[PDB]
This record gives structure tokens, sequence and C-alpha cells, in this order.
């Protein structure tokens, strides 16, 4: 993820 | 109040968005203008909040940007407890609008008289001469040792 | 002085970062933009002075600096114009957790929370984080 997932 | 909680506040002018964190204890505020309230840009606001400051709690105002899973898994990254709905700073709007008013004349953009108003309210000494401002405040429940 | 800051210039994946390093504490703070111009440095200055109380910068002497918007901005602030160990280890940083975000903002922001929560050394250590408030709190007396 961290931002946009994964 | 407890050092490590945050107030986040969006507020609006002139058609663009000023996310306001504030903290709680002091009274010290940081804040952005970014193109809309989206989890990508909330959780980014966040994310450099605790990195300057050791954040441990933030009280929302439940918008949709802090339901989102981008500020959820920004929350976790970072440690923060959100806690959403839960109030407590609305003045603080108003008064941050005020001396936006004042130095809106000495920028050419919004953004710059968003910084300067946030420096202005960060070093005004509140109670007479005798006290201390905002930006004092923080530092001093903040500090350790 | 609790007051005395070196802002520097680095450059990754084509995009800016500006950092901001408090001297006697090692804490950072870092902006990515997407070019190195008066605009942004004066902006940047601004956020930082509305939470820090900053002094003087120190800054390696690009064009950037010097503009008039820069200039007022430091009038306005009341700032003055005029280590790398704490950029490189910027840079070591960003790499170690940078697959662990798609965009180079986050990554960078990511850097910069690990770099100022660190502890250094064992049990009796501080953090970055803490140095400065430390600081600056013993300066307010």
């Amino acid at each position: 993820k961290x931002d946009n997932p994964p | 109040s407890s050092p490590g909680i945050w107030q986040l506040d969006c507020t609006h002018l002139e058609g663009k968005v000023i996310l306001v964190a504030v903290h709680v204890a002091s009274g010290y505020i940081e804040a952005e203008v970014i193109p809309a309230e989206t989890g990508q840009e909330t959780a980014y606001f966040l994310l450099k909040l605790a990195g300057r400051w050791p954040v441990k709690t933030v009280h929302t105002d439940n918008g949709s940007n802090f339901t989102s899973t981008t500020v959820k898994a920004a929350c976790d990254w970072a440690g923060i407890k959100q806690e959403d709905g839960i109030p407590y700073i609305e003045s603080m709007n108003k008064e941050l609008k005020k001396i936006i008013g004042q130095v809106r004349d000495q920028a050419e953009h919004l953004k710059t008289a968003v910084q300067m108003a946030v420096f202005i309210h960060n070093h005004k000494r509140k109670g007479g001469i005798g006290g201390y401002s905002a930006g004092e405040r923080i530092v001093d429940i903040i500090a350790t040792d």
C-alpha cells in the first residue's frame, strides 16, 4: 500500500 | 490535555482547501493548502506532521478523507491513533482566516498568505507581555529532558 | 544557537528534494518539489520559520536562494542568509523504505519520520526529534 494499496 | 494529541480541521477559502493541525494543549498550528480533501493529500499531510512532532492521537471531523484506507494506512504506519468524530479549534478557523485577511495583500498566492498567517499565529504573545507564544508552549509541553 | 539551520538540495528520480537540517540536533525537514525555484524555496523557508525559531540559514549558493522573493520572505520572517552527515543519511533511508511506497514524495516523508524518531545510542539515547525540542525548550530559559 503506503499511498496507493498494496 | 496530553502532549501527543492533535485536532485536524479543513477550512475553505477562495475555492481552495486549507488543512489545519492544531496541537490541542498549546494552540500551535500548522497548515497547508491542498487541491482537494482527498485521502492521498490528507495521508501525506499527516505523515509530514508526524515526522516532525511526536503525534500519538488525531481527532478529526470524520470527513470522507479520513475514512479512506490511504489515511488509515498512514496512521497505522505512523502508529497514530485515529479518533474520528471526537470533538474539542473552530474558533481556530475564524482566527486563522482573520490573520490571513491581514497579510493577504503581501502575497501573490493564497498559499503564501496561509504560511505567513501560521507564522503570526504561532509567534503571538498570548496573555500580555509576560506570556508565551503557541510555538513556545508546544516545545515546552513536548520536551522530554 | 537554537536558531541555525542548513538548507540543501538533493536530486533523485528526476525530482528535487529540499532538506533543512537543524545543525545542533540533526533534526530534518524535507519537501519534494518539481524544480528548485525561488518560489518553492521561499515558501519552504516560510513553513520552516512558522514552526521553529529560525534565525540563520546556511545555503549552497544557488540562484533559488537569491531571488527577490526569497529575500522578501527572509526579510519578513527575520531570517538571516549566509552536515552532509544527515544528507547521505537521508538518501540511505529513502532507499531502505523506497519499495514501501509508489511516490517518491511519500518515501521521503517516511524517511524524515524514521530519521527524526530514531533513538541514537542505547538506553539513555535521544532521537533528533527530542534533541531539537529539548535544545529549544532549554533556550526558552
